[PDB]
RNA sequence: UCAGGGUUCGAUUCCGGAGAGGGAGCCUGAGAAACGGCUACCACAUCCAAGGAAGGCAGCAGGCGCGCAAAUUACCCACUCCCGACCCGGGGAGGUAGUGACGAAAAAUAACAAUACAGGACUCUUUCGAGGCCCUGUAAUUGGAAUGAGUCCACUUUAAAUCCUUUAACGAGGAUCCAUUGGAGGGCAAGUCUGGUCGCAGCAGCCGCGGUAAUUCCAGCUCCAAUAGCGUAUAUUAAAGUU
């Protein structure tokens, strides 16, 4: 067999400038669906492109098939660049969190409390 | 200190105060055995809600007649009552629930509805068939044996759309007994 | 042969029961504070101690044994107590000066069954249970 | 009586060992309140005057 | 906890108060007698080149001591909110994972046919006797199915992970993919079964068991109770119309 895809409580937000839904997905089958074939079928049934569809939090009920999440459709990449958590946005590549450790960041901090005018020793000697 | 969490939970059933009573260990055997019934505990559990409705019952029998609060409180228990058929529909008054037994309640649990329905050649045969996943109430499988099942939903009970027992593919064992003629008579 | 039944009464009947209150004898006990005092224990439900050595209380007349007791001297306070070792042959895995944790006799102050003068027994002889070295499941540990 | 009567773990140290003879495992669960069941309210075999405790050895 | 009346508890996540080793005195500030601020005395205690300098975990982790008695020197600001000059920084507040039988909810550990025997209803037979519908035992080889505990692919979950849920591929014959804790004189459900000890060892909340034929001790077999739980010590409530 194969998936199918229904939209609930649909809402057009003209004030983040996007569509949001909830999705459910029906499966009589073998898996709950990766969220790169969801996005395929949302694409195709509102007519845009598959990068400015944005869905997360899918879980399956007990007993398997139908299986249900939320969904966003940006107007634009732009937009979508702009308000989209960073951490979703990593999720596909559009972002990248740079840093270390959060111990690094306060060890280093309150060496640099110690010292005062130019502190070379922590902005460039670590 | 300060956490996002709840604490509210409660028991849901009381120990009998006589520990070693022969009367009321074998009624309660009996009624185990007849209910195929794991625990006693299962028993208990069913005599602490009839209990509970029956204080109801009476903790709005003793106010007088077209109080607003008796009348609406009334009418919700016994409304919620006959929801899961253990009062008949011409009865529906405040006098007849103190006349409820501890096997009405038992009656209308699904390990009993199962085999009553005739899914099940026993009791202790609908038990292992509802806890391995073989029973669907409309859409859902239940994986639980007590499930109380309401009126509306007694047509629907039948068996899981992937499972052996109708329209499933085969378990492991018609699986392996079957590859016996590929693999274990045929490769082995 | 009376008592005063009236409206305005409530002063006399809560005084005389606040009074008489005190005249029985575990409300007495759990209030004054005496025995919170001389109870061995700090009121705690066990104490751990140590063996001074062992004794051998004899049983009162209509029964005849020697039951086998030990002398403990408790950490927390310094008292010295009387406490019992029961099974059949658990004498033999208590040696002197070791830490035992003893427990109460099950009536809350008071001698047990024949023994007297005895209102404590051993419960663990050093880390280890009492009931596992007398099924074998564990050892001493030297 | 043989040297100090007043010997711990006397009776005990002195009980010729038995080896447990055991095999069969016991049913658990529902099962064994479905044989309780069986071994007195429908395997049942009735008379008059007659006592029958389920551990009688009489 | 509780028939009606009451009795006991409230260090503890919400509101109010108080304190930052013990007292005392102040600066700045709208707001402090502030201790993640300062100044002295007392008690402790750290470094010293002996002149001097520095301190306050009843914050989060962790350690010693005390005890009958209580967890990781983990990850993250993704959620909830707070602060700032601020849509952008920061938060051991808080969120997440670990230890966790304090305690609360759901419920695995065997289901089903055959044969053999047994019982019951029944049919005829003067009666024996037989057949036959239901059930239960019981043993044997079976006999076939059914399934989740475990190993484990991918998705899903989330800040990133785990867990659950969804799913493949393997995964049961009962000898192991082996249920325990208490008891069997009475109160109080269950044996006058068999060996050992002989007022000893021990048992026993209470009454009471043991002195050569032990229903109570030590064991074997059998049986009873609750059951993933059960026993023990103590505080307390009902029983107590013994406040
Ligand atoms: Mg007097
Ligand atoms: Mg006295
Ligand atoms: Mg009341
Ligand atoms: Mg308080
Ligand atoms: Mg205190
Ligand atoms: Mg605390
Ligand atoms: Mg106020
Ligand atoms: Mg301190
Ligand atoms: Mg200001
Ligand atoms: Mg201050
Ligand atoms: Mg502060
Ligand atoms: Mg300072
Ligand atoms: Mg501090
Ligand atoms: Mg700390
Ligand atoms: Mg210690
Ligand atoms: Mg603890
Ligand atoms: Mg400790
Ligand atoms: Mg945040
Ligand atoms: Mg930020
Ligand atoms: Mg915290
Ligand atoms: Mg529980
Ligand atoms: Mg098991
Ligand atoms: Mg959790
Ligand atoms: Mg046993
Ligand atoms: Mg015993
Ligand atoms: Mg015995
Ligand atoms: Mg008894
Ligand atoms: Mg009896
Ligand atoms: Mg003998
Ligand atoms: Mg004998
Ligand atoms: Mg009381
Ligand atoms: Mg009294």
């Amino acid at each position: 067999d194969t998936v199918t895809i229904r939209t609930r409580k649909f809402m057009t937000n003209r004030l983040l400038q996007r569509k949001q839904m909830v999705i459910d997905v029906l499966h009589p089958g073998k898996a709950t669906v990766p969220k790169t074939e969801i996005q395929e079928k949302l694409a195709k049934m509102y007519k845009t492109t598959p990068d400015v569809i944005f869905v997360f939090g899918f879980r399956t009920h007990f007993g398997g098939g139908k299986t249900t999440g939320f969904g966003m459709i940006y107007d634009s990449l732009d937009y979508a660049k702009k308000n989209e958590p960073k951490h979703r946005l990593a999720r596909h590549g559009l972002y990248e969190k740079k840093k270390t450790s959060r111990k690094q960041r306060k060890e280093r901090k309150n060496r640099m409390k110690k010292v005062r005018g130019t502190a070379k020793a922590n902005v460039g000697a670590g | 200190m300060p956490v996002a969490r709840s604490w509210v939970c409660r028991k849901t059933y009381v120990t009998p105060r006589r520990p070693f009573e022969k009367s009321r260990l074998d009624q309660e055997l009996k009624l185990i055995g007849e209910y195929g019934l794991r625990n006693k505990r299962e028993v208990w559990r069913v005599k602490f809600t009839l209990a509970k409705i029956r204080k109801a019952a009476r903790e709005l029998l003793t106010l007088d007649e077209k109080d607003p609060r008796r009348l609406f409180e009334g009418n919700a228990l016994l409304r919620r009552l006959v929801r899961i058929g253990v009062l008949d529909e011409g009865k529906m008054k405040l006098d007849y629930i103190l006349g409820l037994k501890i096997e009405d309640f038992l009656e209308r649990r699904l390990q009993t509805q199962v085999f009553k329905l005739g899914l099940a050649k026993s009791i202790h045969h609908a038990r292992v068939l509802i806890r391995q996943r073989h029973i669907r109430v409309r859409k859902q499988v239940v994986n639980i044996p007590s499930f109380i099942v309401r009126l509306d939903s007694q047509k629907h009970i039948d068996f899981s759309l992937r499972s052996p027992y109708g329209g499933g593919r085969p378990g492991r064992v018609k699986r392996k007994n079957a590859k016996k003629g590929q693999g274990g008579a045929g490769a082995g | 042969m009376g008592k005063c039944r009236g409206l305005r009464t409530a002063r006399k009947l809560r005084s005389h029961r606040r009074d008489q209150k005190w005249h029985d004898k575990q409300y007495k006990k759990a209030h004054l504070g005496t025995a919170l005092k001389a109870n061995p224990f700090g009121g705690a439900s066990h104490a751990k101690g140590i063996v001074l050595e062992k004794v051998g209380v004899e049983a009162k007349q209509p029964n005849s044994a020697i039951r086998k007791c030990v002398r403990v001297q408790l950490i927390k306070n310094g008292k010295k107590i009387t406490a019992f070792v029961p099974n059949d042959g658990c004498l033999n895995f208590i040696e002197e000066n070791d830490e035992v944790l003893v427990a109460g006799f099950g009536r809350k102050g008071h001698a047990v069954g024949d023994i007297p003068g005895v209102r404590f027994k051993v419960v663990k002889v050093a880390n280890v249970s009492l009931l596992a070295l007398y099924k074998g499941k564990k050892e001493r540990p030297r | 009586v043989h040297g100090s009567l007043a010997r711990v773990g006397k009776v005990r140290g002195q009980t010729l060992k038995v080896a447990k003879q055991e095999k069969k495992k016991k049913r658990t669960g529902r099962a064994k309140r479905r044989m309780q069941y069986n071994r007195r309210f429908v395997n049942v075999v009735p008379t008059f005057g007659k006592k029958k405790g389920p551990n009688a050895n009489s």
